[PDB]
């Protein structure tokens, strides 16, 4: 699972 | 009487900072900052702030300068931030912030967190090729730490990590991954102590144990590197000397401890390395066992990682080298922490700020040796009050088992902060970071985000909010 361009699990 | 950086990195160095002029520039993620008492009251700001931003004087202004005046404001319970490359990004954050609606580049909450922010140091399964370099030739007192601790491997093991990092040649091993980690978590850290942040408590996984054993304030950055040299080199050697019937692998497969139990009675010469999550746990042991074991799960459709190594961590076939790491570490003086530790190490238990010292030769022995109490230590944390979690990794894969821990225990909102990603501007990912903490409430000086103003035009008209 992702983490995106400022820190949020996406 | 300490190495200088080798000719080599300066070399590599210069060809980076070429390689990186010639390359198109970017518009730089800027974090602005609003904040009330209320929120009611952040709301309006944050609307009032956005229509000035479309109004012209708003529009002429460096989306800097913006960003500096808000920081110098004064810092209420009630806070925002807007993280946003142009003045577009940075209304329509505002206009979310206003509406109290959800946005990616947005952060925003009542008032603070309750208990202070808890490390997490972990690493393993996070290495990747460039790790660290974009972040060394683009901030200086990220480049001054990752120098300090080259100079410190160079007196330890004889060679530099700068030149690892600064190469994109070069691939990592099983001891310069350890290494290299480490030197990145260090001066990440005190990249955010630098900034004004603190941890109230460490917990550390494998490889990370060690930069977490400093900044709990229970090792010198020299003991601390001790550490991870000694152990780092020794896998590596060992890891080399084997070959087939001796070699173990580690795999991470989506089964508790306890299905595992009904597995490993079957598979008998299996072992448990980390316990991850609830449901995920590393194993390791002869392949055909762990081949085994991956392929019941991966039909039932659980996951399943295999890992690159000949050689099991956190097991018995770690005996021959333990003699060797007790000796390499002669001399380590082991210090009463100065923040609160889960240690992984001792079962996930934890040790108070001003307890007795644990990080004796012993530590790593037994840290080597034995399993690796991740889910407990992490369990423990929130069982006391704990919601941030913040990463120093360089891709952050310990947080997504986190993630795993705090939901099964009754907690569906950790603030789980990560630092650096692969693919991912590694600037930028920091000023969110630290965004992340001012939002929070923890320690973070916003002012520092900023440089001091050399003029007028360093600082914008914003809307005031006294009278």
């Amino acid at each position: 699972d992702k983490e995106n361009f400022w820190g949020m699990a996406v | 009487e300490l190495p200088g950086v080798t000719e080599e990195a300066l070399r590599l160095k210069e060809a980076a900072l070429e390689e990186l002029a010639a390359q198109e520039v970017t518009a730089p993620l800027v974090p602005l900052a609003v904040s009330a008492f209320l929120t009611s009251r952040k709301k309006a700001a944050a609307a009032e702030l956005a229509d000035w931003m479309q109004s012209p004087e708003g529009q002429a202004s460096s989306l800097e300068s913006i960003g500096r005046s808000l920081s110098r404001r004064n810092h209420g319970r009630s806070r925002a931030v807007v993280l946003a490359h142009d003045h577009d990004e940075a209304i329509k954050g505002l206009r979310a912030v206003a509406a109290g609606k959800q946005a990616p580049n947005v952060f925003s909450v009542d008032g603070p967190v309750t208990t202070g922010p808890v490390w997490v140091l972990a690493g393993f399964g996070a290495q990747h090729r460039k790790m660290g370099k974009s972040l060394y030739l683009r901030n200086e007192v990220f480049a001054a730490w990752i120098e300090k601790v080259d100079a410190l491997v160079q007196d330890e093991l004889g060679y530099s990590v700068l030149e690892l990092i600064l190469d994109d040649a070069q691939d990592y091993g099983i001891e310069t991954t350890q290494v290299t980690i480490f030197a990145i978590q260090i001066a990440l850290g005190e990249l955010l102590r630098h900034h004004g942040a603190k941890p109230a408590a460490v917990i550390g996984q494998s490889l990370g144990e060690a930069a977490s054993a400093y900044f709990a304030g229970g090792l010198s950055l020299r003991d601390a590197t001790r550490a991870i040299c000694s152990r780092s080199h020794l896998m590596g050697e060992g890891e080399a000397m084997l070959f087939g019937e001796y070699i173990r692998l580690m795999a991470l497969v989506e089964y508790s401890a306890d299905e595992i139990r009904e597995v490993f009675s079957d598979f008998p010469d299996l072992e448990v390395c980390v316990y991850a999550a609830p449901t995920q746990t590393v194993i390791g042991g002869p392949p055909e066992q762990v081949d085994a074991i991956l392929a019941r799960a991966e039909a039932e459709g659980k996951f399943a990682r295999k890992f690159a190594t000949k050689g099991a961590s956190h097991t018995s076939q770690m005996d021959p080298l333990l003699g060797e790491l007790t000796a390499e570490l002669q001399g380590i003086k082991p210090t009463s922490p100065t923040c609160g530790i889960f240690s992984t190490v001792h079962e996930g238990r934890y040790i108070k700020p001003g307890g007795e010292p644990i990080h004796d030769v012993e530590y790593w022995k037994k840290g080597l040796r034995h399993s690796v109490y991740f889910t407990h230590g992490i369990r423990n944390a929130v069982d006391s009050g704990h919601t941030t979690f913040l990463e120093l990794a360089p891709n952050p894969v310990a947080l997504m088992q986190v993630a795993l821990t705090t939901a099964d225990a009754g907690l569906h909102d950790a603030q789980l902060i990560p630092t650096l990603a692969r693919k991912q501007d590694e600037v930028s990912s920091m000023v969110s970071t630290m965004a992340q903490l001012y939002v929070y409430g923890h320690d973070l000086d916003i002012r520092t985000l900023f440089s001091r103003a050399s003029g007028p035009q360093d600082y914008a008209n914003i809307p005031p909010t006294r009278f």
